[PDB]
């Protein structure tokens, strides 16, 4: 823990600075440091943790996709194979990606989820658990894949169950959870009809609850509703 | 909002394409 | 040298892959590895070296600018000072930036410049030397600044002298050199009239040599000419 | 070309502003 000597408040402040400077590796390291102080995270701090790691893993996934796309082009008679290089480099990125996912999952397990009693926090962390297992699943193969997929499903499902019981249909965390679980169904679990059903149900139930919201909350909820609708359009 | 939606559509479409 | 066990050709291939995946830290490390094999670089390889480090340092400079901008806002009575955090983090980025510049300058000195006999290669590396000293100058202060500025000037000047003797006025390397030396004059050396004079002279002499070029070379030269003109518009 | 020129103008303008 290189961040061990730095004040919790300083780690949080520097995470915000890193965010503004679009230095997401730094931001993630600062928030890891903050998590390791052992205290629960506030709403704002939870967002910083998520933004940081989502951006780091997002970069790695994008790179992995480029390389995978190149790798499969070279692996055929149509195009001269380039040697072991593309595979080696794709595997390097894959291993780094797996390292970041493992780090996040480590944090959630030590001990963010355990200590999260409020629905808002618990659902947030369980959604994250599902997400990072989903990212692991994207690059896994065979039997290892199946267990990872089941771990993602179990985290998402537990999050869903709490969110249905404890949160209104327009709650951004509940919506973001449903959006991501829907993507899981479509892209990971090979269940497009479950993905579509979930996205449509989530959208319709949020729509009927919009009347309760102030204009601020309305804007946040409709944003995610729009992503749900965009995905439905793409999938149907 | 538009950029977020555009970004999302690109990521989701990649899966469908590949 | 962690790249010491990897084939030169593999390092080059992976640098190209990293470029396509926009993984510029990786790209830079691969090209550093390639340089350390001890052989001269081809034209294509020189471009890969430059692209990699330009993108890495570009990111650090952009972050430094964000943080510097925030730092100077907080340092006044108009806004509550935030403590040592912004300064500390700005200094961390600054130190990393200085590390990358020092790495590039190390490569150029060991032994790219020494071994570069052809005008195309020698001018390319001396331009790079000027650039990375310029980036060091942007974050330096006082007397340390003055020596860094003189080192940048000396590298640029030597490059200019060779390029005038050995290259046509439309040569992209000669043009890119003049563009960057002009930026040095304006932003670093506090010589706006020298910057403007150099940019205008470079533009006019390139313009009169365009007739010699094929359409391919025409496109490359006019690109840099346009940057020269854009800068002139901004400065005048 | 346009993006390159735009990018360049942003970097150069930053110095003038600050
Ligand atoms: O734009 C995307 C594309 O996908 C990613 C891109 C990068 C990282 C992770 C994902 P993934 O969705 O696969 O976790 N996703 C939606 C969102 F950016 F996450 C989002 C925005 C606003 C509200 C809610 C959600
Ligand atoms: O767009 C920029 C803005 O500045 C930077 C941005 C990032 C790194 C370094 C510099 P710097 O110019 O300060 O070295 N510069 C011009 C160019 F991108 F380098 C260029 C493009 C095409 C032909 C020739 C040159």
């Amino acid at each position: 823990g290189a961040m061990g000597s730095m004040e919790r408040a300083s780690l949080i402040q520097k995470a915000k600075l890193a965010e503004q400077a679009e230095r997401y590796e730094d931001m993630a390291a600062f928030m890891k440091g903050a998590v390791e102080k052992g205290e629960e995270l506030s709403c704002e701090e939870r967002n910083l943790l998520s933004v940081a790691y989502k951006n780091v893993v997002g970069g790695q996934r994008a790179a992995w996709r480029v390389l995978s796309s190149i790798e499969q082009k070279s692996n055929e008679e149509g195009s001269e194979e380039k040697g072991p290089e593309v595979r080696e480099y794709r595997e390097k990125v894959e291993t780094e990606l797996q390292g970041v996912c493992d780090t996040v999952l480590g944090l959630l397990d030590s001990h963010l989820i355990k200590e999260a009693g409020d629905a808002e926090s618990r659902v947030f962390y369980l959604k994250m658990k599902g997400d990072y297992y989903r990212y692991l699943a994207e690059v896994a193969t065979g039997d290892d894949k199946k267990r990872i997929i089941d771990s993602a499903r179990s985290a998402y499902q537990e999050a869903m169950d709490i969110s249905k019981k404890e949160m209104p249909p327009t709650n951004p965390i509940r919506l973001g959870l449903a959006l991501n679980f829907s993507v899981f169904h479509y892209e990971i679990a090979n269940s497009p009809e479950e993905a579509i059903s979930l996205a449509k149900t989530t959208f319709d139930e949020a729509m009927a609850d919009l009347h309760t919201l102030s204009e601020d909350s309305y804007k946040d909820s409709t944003l995610i509703m729009q992503l749900l609708r965009d995905n439905l359009t793409l999938w149907t | 909002r538009d950029k977020i939606r555009l970004n999302n559509a690109i990521w989701r479409a990649w899966y469908i394409q590949y």
